């Protein structure tokens, strides 16, 4: 007769749902759809900085491949 | 006191290869396989001379060879490489683990279009021997002349003259 208990979790589940999606979506929105690149070590940060430099528009997520080179 | 000599801006005017880190990571193994000579020569110059103001020409030549590699991959396997590097770029950590099918397409394309094979595990991390023609830096650290060693102690030992020679103690 505990189904009356179930709404309490339900809305609460929604509560615990809200951050986990939002951050992910934010990480996709602010970084051009792709996952936020994580720099756990200096090499990754150097790669990110070189990406920011090459992009020309000063955003690391903007990526250039074969079209950029001759 | 001295001169901080710096090569003028003309020498370091390389063509500046422009591909993102994900694109570089996608072609990592094949580039390392088919571009090892310029990288190895440039790094041996860097480690031996210990002066980036000296091995700039090797830095030019490595970029030239990298641009040649990327031009070849553009000319022969543009589509699989594009899809592979995009799928690498999606990942936050840029892991090869999730992207294996696109890796297979890229590998077979370059194998049957440019005669390439990916290095096996650990092949790209073996110490290589380069046949560079530059001389060996005699003084890489620019060390000055070392002080002369202290006069060496040698010779037979005889009993101390007149014993201890400490006050009235004769012996
Ligand atoms: C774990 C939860 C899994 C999902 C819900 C499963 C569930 O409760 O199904 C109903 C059904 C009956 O509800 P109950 O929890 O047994 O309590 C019944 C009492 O006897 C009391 O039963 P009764 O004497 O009241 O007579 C029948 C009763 C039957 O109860 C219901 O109809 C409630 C079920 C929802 C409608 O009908 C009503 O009372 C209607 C009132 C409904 C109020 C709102 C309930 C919201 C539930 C959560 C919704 C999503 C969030 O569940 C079961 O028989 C057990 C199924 C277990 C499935 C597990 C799957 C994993």
């Amino acid at each position: 007769m505990w189904f009356e208990i179930l709404p309490g979790i339900a809305v609460m589940a929604a509560c615990l749902f809200i951050p986990g999606m939002a951050t992910a979506h934010i990480h996709k929105f602010t970084n051009g759809g792709k996952e936020k690149r994580v720099a756990h070590f200096s090499y990754q940060w150097n790669l990110m900085e070189r990406d920011r430099c090459i992009s020309g528009v000063n955003r690391y997520h903007v990526t250039k491949g074969l079209e950029n080179i001759d | 006191p001295g001169i901080v000599e710096l090569p003028t801006l003309e020498d370091l005017k390389v063509q500046e290869v422009k591909v993102s880190s994900s694109v570089l990571k996608a072609a990592a193994h094949h580039y390392g396989a088919q571009c090892d000579k310029p990288n190895k020569e440039f790094m041996l110059c860097r480690w031996e001379e210990k002066d980036p103001r000296r091995c700039l020409e090797e830095g030019k030549l490595v970029n030239q060879c990298a641009l040649d590699f990327f031009r070849q991959i553009k000319r022969h396997c543009a589509e699989p490489f594009t899809e592979y590097w995009t799928c690498i770029d999606y990942s936050g950590l840029q892991l090869f683990r999730h992207c294996r099918k696109q890796q297979a397409k890229f590998d077979e394309c370059v194998l049957d279009k440019l005669g390439w094979v990916r290095p096996d595990l650990g092949e790209l991390s073996k110490v290589t021997k380069v046949k560079t023609d530059r001389p060996l830096p005699e003084n890489p650290y620019h060390s000055r002349a070392r002080p002369e060693p202290n006069p060496e102690a040698e010779g037979d030992l005889k009993p101390a003259k007149h014993g201890s020679r400490l006050f009235f103690w004769t012996m």
